[PDB]
């Protein structure tokens, strides 16, 4: 067999007569080195689970990067930071490096205060551009907490009121597109 | 056999005979609704042409199919997040139940959050989480252990702890304030008076509650116990939700299995084609493989789009039920469980919600003679709110949905016209206080 | 993000991108232990032809 | 940005069309994405192969575009059915469905057109200022129990009134505000008071 990937020390126990591991899709998962009787796991070397959080380019050009389901020590080896541009190595190590249950967040300043979610990141973490100004990551708030002074012989009754006009927008129709099939395909 | 539609039951209809219930039951039913899918994401470049420069260059000839597929999947995930947000995040604040549980004898300990727990989930929430097995998935189960092959499962935006907190806030608001917390600021109210409101909302006078309060509370608790037993007994109850998961898994599985197809090429292995044939024909073979895999991805994406439309319809329905069922009291028949609706309680579940619909069901019915009106002094008297009944000798006026006879008085009945018009009017005496 | 969206300006939000960052890849070849050697020794260095 | 949902839709369609246009720049494995160049450079024996590749690619693009349009049109039709129901039960009437016509209790709605959409102005009533009160589920008057016809009993500390439950409008408790039922040895939490008789 031939392929491309990263060879790592494995944890599996191949049988004495089996050579190549295999997943349910007939795809190599682990191999036995032909010379040394050691099992090597083949982890492909490519990362497509990278999200780029950005405020609008009108407001700023500072961005954050989220790598999916990785530790913050495995980031410069998962994306091969050593073989990248030095301006990409800013977003692989550093001081603004949070570790969410979704992965590694870089370029976002982790704060403790909670706020309403602005740019959703995941696992309860949302980011936003705030104050001198920078990108911050926080556990989004579900709303201000409250306690109802409930008792079996107490009722709260309103004495004033407000007439509130809210706005609900609903799409009704699309654009009536028409395609000339023969002219499009065979103009 | 030829299936039977149901049990034959002829109604003893008669133009002067009515059937009025004399007793009731507080029935808790279960309604399961899916709310979100698994936010699947596929790395199209790595899926079609995993770590192969020549394959990537060839695939780049096909334009922006790969880009638009990725965009569609991102839209799907965003739509699922929006669905969950709109279904659950409908309360401005986070209420919490007080330590005192003097809820008129009703026992909510199976739906309120458990204090001695890190997840702040209720007993029923724990049952639901433990009744959703993942051993029949395959890809969704092997990816949760870490199937790194360009396919990833993004985590939901709202963690299960947040969903539990949202359900806790909704439940505490409903218990301690009724419907006021949905319209605006939460206005406290004793739970018995809230149930009195609901009974008035279903045309049952409030005293009916107060005269049978403890029994109703016991029935509610008993009903909750029955729900526990159902959850303990039948695992298949949440089938729908499981099915959804299964379907997605199957889709993914199918997609994954498509990597083993030649699609007319000489081999499903790209490297063998590259190493074996000359570039002029290896190009045709890799074009065949690229077309096949792109078609497989397109089919998967279309199926995902259709299933996500289904799930969005279900989530919109669930949000409407939460708005009209929890935050208020609906008068839509069978929209919140069979019977007349009293209230509902939400409960989280993996990628879904489970509503416990507490409803009122007439149980013990009696035959009474009836009349459309009664003739007292040549005038015709109609009931203000209720119906005239007769136990054989005397005529009373009772509410329609519960036999509670009351003497006929000028405060129960209103006068109109005379007795020469109404077809079936009877003679009696309207007592004047 | 700018090129993957085919625009010079980017709105607020979290976009999911591709993977353009390539990396140089070395080559390795592995085969079992060389065994089963012919009788070429006694064929070339044979006593009599 | 308030009407983003509409713009998005429009934008999406545009993007679709745009992508379709850019799909004319793809070879799909052929030797050129331009039909005229293939016809000017190759004879039918191989022009047939090249045009078949182009036709397959462009037909796949068209099918993808059509399927996306169909699914999005199904979505928009569902939303339009929802909007029609909203106009039926929201402008032309008065819905008691909670949150179906804006947060709070629904008073009325006013529709306004918009490019490829509608905008509902939901006028609703929202309680603003609130006060605590002591309350009782019922009151004894002469051993018999009295329940309020419409509203609840409240007390400002010394006296007892009967008020509707959505607006504090305290009224003297009388025999035209309350109805009798049974006796007051059954209700839990009932309190003593006098029921003025007109
Ligand atoms: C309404 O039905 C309930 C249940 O059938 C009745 O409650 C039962 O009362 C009897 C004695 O009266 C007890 O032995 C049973 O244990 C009770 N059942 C339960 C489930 O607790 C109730 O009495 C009925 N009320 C009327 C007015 O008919
Ligand atoms: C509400 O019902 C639960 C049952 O689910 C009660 O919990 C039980 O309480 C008894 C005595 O208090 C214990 O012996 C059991 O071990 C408890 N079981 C569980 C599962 O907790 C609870 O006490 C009830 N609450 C009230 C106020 O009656
Ligand atoms: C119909 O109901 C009325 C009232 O509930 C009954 O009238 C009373 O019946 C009780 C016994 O059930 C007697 O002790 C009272 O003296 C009756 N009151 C009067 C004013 O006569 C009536 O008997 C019931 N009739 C039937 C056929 O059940
Ligand atoms: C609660 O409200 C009532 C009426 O609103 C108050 O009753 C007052 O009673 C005195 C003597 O009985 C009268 O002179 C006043 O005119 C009454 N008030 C009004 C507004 O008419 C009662 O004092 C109030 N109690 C508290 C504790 O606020
Ligand atoms: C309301 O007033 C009645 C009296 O009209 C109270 O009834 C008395 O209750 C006490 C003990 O609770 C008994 O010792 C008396 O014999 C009862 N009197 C009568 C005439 O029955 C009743 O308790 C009062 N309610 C409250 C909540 O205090
Ligand atoms: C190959 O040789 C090495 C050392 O000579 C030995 O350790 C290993 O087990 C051998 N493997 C096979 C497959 O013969
Ligand atoms: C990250 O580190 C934790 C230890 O805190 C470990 O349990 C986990 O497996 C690591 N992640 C991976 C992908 O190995
Ligand atoms: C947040 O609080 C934790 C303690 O819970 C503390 O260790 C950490 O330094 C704080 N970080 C910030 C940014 O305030
Ligand atoms: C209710 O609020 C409005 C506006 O805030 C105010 O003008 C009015 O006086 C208030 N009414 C009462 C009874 O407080
Ligand atoms: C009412 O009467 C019909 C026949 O007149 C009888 O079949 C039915 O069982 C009766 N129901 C009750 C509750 O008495
Ligand atoms: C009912 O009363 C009217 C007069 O009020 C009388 O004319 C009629 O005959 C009576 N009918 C019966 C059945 O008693
Ligand atoms: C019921 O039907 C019978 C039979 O036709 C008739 O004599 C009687 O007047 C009717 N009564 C009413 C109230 O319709
Ligand atoms: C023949 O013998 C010589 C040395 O005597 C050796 O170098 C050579 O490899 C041998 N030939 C073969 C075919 O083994
Ligand atoms: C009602 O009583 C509670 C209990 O302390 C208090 O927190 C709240 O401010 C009170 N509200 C009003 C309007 O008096
Ligand atoms: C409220 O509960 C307390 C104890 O929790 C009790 O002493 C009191 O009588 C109850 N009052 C009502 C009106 O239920």
């Amino acid at each position: 067999l031939t392929g491309t990937g990263v060879l790592t020390e494995s944890n599996k126990k191949f049988l004495p007569f089996q050579q190549f591991g295999r997943d349910i899709a007939d795809t190599t998962d682990a191999v036995r080195d032909p010379q040394t009787l050691e099992i090597l796991d083949i982890t492909p070397c490519s990362f497509g689970g990278v999200s780029v959080i950005t405020p609008g380019t009108n407001t700023s050009n500072q961005v954050a990067v989220l790598y999916q389901d990785v530790n913050c020590t495995e980031v410069p080896v998962a994306i091969h930071a050593d073989q990248l541009t030095p301006t990409w190595r800013v977003y692989s190590t550093g001081s603004n490096v949070f570790q969410t249950r979704a992965g590694c967040l870089i370029g976002a300043e982790h704060v403790n205060n909670s706020y309403e979610c602005d740019i959703p990141i995941g696992a309860g973490i949302c980011a936003s551009y705030q104050t001198s100004q920078s990108i911050i990551a926080y556990t989004m708030s579900l709303g201000a907490e409250n306690s109802v002074a409930y008792s079996n012989n107490s009722i709260a009754i309103p004495t004033n009121f407000t007439i509130s006009v809210t706005t609900e927008i609903l799409p009704v129709s699309m654009t009536k597109t028409s395609v000339d099939c023969t002219m499009y395909i065979c103009g | 056999y030829t299936m039977s539609l149901g049990a034959e039951n002829s109604v003893a209809y008669s133009n002067n005979s009515i059937a009025i219930p004399t007793n009731f039951t507080i029935s808790v039913t279960t309604e399961i609704l899916p709310v979100s899918m698994t936010k699947t994401s596929v790395d199209c470049t790595m899926y079609i042409c995993g770590d192969s420069t020549e394959c990537s260059n060839l695939l780049l000839q096909y334009g922006s199919f790969c880009t638009q597929l990725n965009r569609a999947l991102t839209g799907i995930a965003v739509e699922q997040d929006k669905n969950t947000q709109e279904v659950f995040a409908q309360v401005k604040q986070i209420y919490k139940t007080p330590p005192i549980k003097d809820f008129g004898g009703f026992n909510f300990s199976q739906i309120l959050p458990d204090p001695s727990k890190p997840s702040k989930r209720s007993f029923i929430e724990d049952l639901l989480f433990n009744k959703v097995t993942l051993a029949d998935a395959g890809f969704i189960k092997q990816y949760g252990d870490c199937k790194f092959n360009g396919l990833t499962v993004l985590p939901p935006l709202l963690t299960d702890e947040m969903i539990a907190q949202y359900t806790s806030a909704l439940l505490a608001g409903t218990i301690t304030s009724g419907w006021t917390f949905g319209a605006g600021a939460a206005l406290q109210i004793p739970f018995a008076m809230q149930m009195a409101y609901r009974f008035n909302g279903i045309g049952v006078t409030q005293n009916v509650l107060y005269e049978n309060q403890k029994l109703i509370a016991n029935q509610f608790n008993s009903a909750i116990g029955k729900i526990q037993d159902s959850l303990s007994s039948t695992a298949s109850a949440l089938g729908k939700l499981q099915d959804v998961v299964n379907q997605n898994a199957q889709a993914l599985n199918t997609l994954v299995k498509q990597l083993s197809s030649n699609f007319g090429a000489i081999s499903s292995v790209l490297n063998d084609i590259l190493s074996r044939l000359d570039p002029p024909e290896a190009e045709v073979q890799i074009d065949r493989l690229i077309t096949g895999r792109l078609q497989s991805l397109q089919t998967y994406v279309t199926q995902q789009l259709i299933r996500a439309a289904e799930i969005r319809a279900s989530a919109n329905l669930a949000a409407t039920k939460m708005s009209e069922c929890v935050l208020g009291q609906s008068k839509r028949v069978d929209f919140c469980g069979k019977g007349y609706h009293l209230m509902s309680f939400p409960q989280s579940a993996p990628h879904g919600v489970v509503f416990l619909h507490v409803t009122y069901v007439p149980a013990q019915e009696k035959n009474f003679t009836t009349a459309p009106a009664i003739c007292h002094d040549g005038k015709a008297h109609f009931p203000r709110e209720g119906v005239f009944v007769s136990n054989g000798t005397h005529w009373f006026v009772t509410q329609r949905n519960f036999y509670e006879p009351q003497i006929i008085t000028t405060d129960n009945t209103f006068v109109s016209g005379n007795c020469d018009v109404v077809i079936g009017i009877v003679n009696n005496t309207v007592y004047d206080p | 993000t700018k090129c993957t969206l085919k625009s010079f300006t980017v709105e607020k939000g979290i976009y999911q991108t591709s993977n353009f960052r390539v990396q140089p890849t070395e080559s390795i070849v592995r085969f079992p232990n060389i065994t089963n050697l012919c009788p070429f020794g006694e064929v070339f260095n044979a006593t009599r032809f």
